[PDB]
């Protein structure tokens, strides 16, 4: 799984400009990456291109943390 | 006989370029020298990463107009006393480059022989 | 020394689109002849505005090296580079513009 | 070559309004006694703002164009059309401002 | 002690807050006069606890409309 | 010696409004701080109130990471 979070990492840091070494696990967009929902949409919308993957703002709302969208990845 | 060739200077908004590397991240091999690739890579603050991206467009955009062939081509170093410069046949290039938050200048004069 | 003088200027282009909105006239005071030709050749009015912002500037940065903006022509060579002709100097000018900053550079150079 | 080198700065002034506020003595740590005069003369303060932002412009430009290595309170730079005055060059100067930057350059000529 | 007071508040208001000297008058209005609202009147007071080493609850600083009110609750 | 860096941590987290995570002995003001000349200027101006001395531009331009600063009081 330490593929996938690479992955969402580099979206995190090259494509909404967040530095990597705040980029873990448990870090929170809101508080700790400064990333709000446009954001967290451009996130998600990058993962569905760079997976095939379709996600609903059902599941797009439950990711408030690396880890949740990492998560979300790995159940891929 | 003038002393100076042409003088450059070239303004450009942070932003911008963050948002086009952002979405082109080819933006960086298009636009800097090897030499200058691994310099940028060196860094890890994303804010600097992108002010240098920012400040060495400005800087060969300048030499452009000033010089009156292609980006990549053109090295952007440091001198002896820590003075950003360009090689180029035939002149002496003298370079001074400023940022700001939203905003990366470069001057560029060129004098010749 | 080879250099007479340095002159740089920033100004934006929010505040000469302003002028210009309430007083056309700014043109005519700020303009050569030739440079109101270029400037009313222009169908985009932005492009206008960055065309009188960059020469207002430039009139700045010139009278600075220096120490009548109508009498101060900035034209356009062949390779579309921005000039000017002074009598008992070399100059050497470049401008540079974004959406709300425009500056000009210039630098005189004696001749004798 | 008979240019040493070639300088230029751009600083927003109401980075350096806030700083003035909270620290007082960035005057006399930035300005000489010569630009003091000038500074403590102006009584609208946006002008002592500008006036100073300039000067901290010029001071970065002029310790870019030598090469860094020159204390900010021992470069005078003054009027005539500003200049300076350090041995061996032939210092050229131009200043600008707008509401929100400041920006000069220094074009450093060899003697 | 007397006019001293208004030389420290004016002082405060010219050198921090940025508004000319000449505005600075007894009678000038923070909001109508000097262009200051909440958060400078915000900043006068912090400055003025210092200056005096004292306590001036929020309660007292909503009162102040005025430069004359500031040099008035210094004077006790 | 290890008690300064945190009065000077302070300042750069406090008073620059710099993460407390990005600052390390190591940390180049202008590199990963995004700390320019200005910025040092204020660190130097807060330190000389802090610690009841004087600080030339000498010696402040010498600084360019957050060890320096300290490595300096000390």
């Amino acid at each position: 799984a330490m593929e996938n979070f690479d992955k969402v990492k580099d979206i995190i840091v090259d494509r909404l400009g967040v530095d990597a070494d705040k980029v873990t696990e448990d870090a929170s967009f809101k508080d700790d990456l400064g990333a709000d929902s446009l954001d967290i949409a451009e996130l998600v919308m990058e993962l569905e291109d760079e997976f095939g993957t379709e996600i609903p703002d059902e599941e797009a709302e439950k990711i408030n943390t690396v880890g949740d969208a990492v998560k979300f990845i790995n159940s891929l | 006989n003038a002393m100076i060739h042409g003088i450059g200077v070239d303004l450009i908004e942070i932003d911008r370029i963050q948002a086009l590397y952002s979405k082109q991240p080819k933006l960086v091999e298009r636009i800097l020298t090897k030499n200058e690739q691994h310099k940028f890579n060196n860094f890890t603050h994303e804010q600097r990463k992108i002010e240098f991206l920012a400040g060495r467009f400005a800087t060969k955009e300048a030499f452009s107009k000033a010089l009156g062939v292609a980006f990549n081509d053109i090295d952007c170093y440091n001198d002896e006393l820590g003075k950003p410069k360009i090689d180029y046949e035939g002149f002496i290039v003298h370079v001074s480059i400023s940022h700001t938050e939203h905003y990366a200048m470069s001057q560029v004069v060129l004098e010749k022989s």
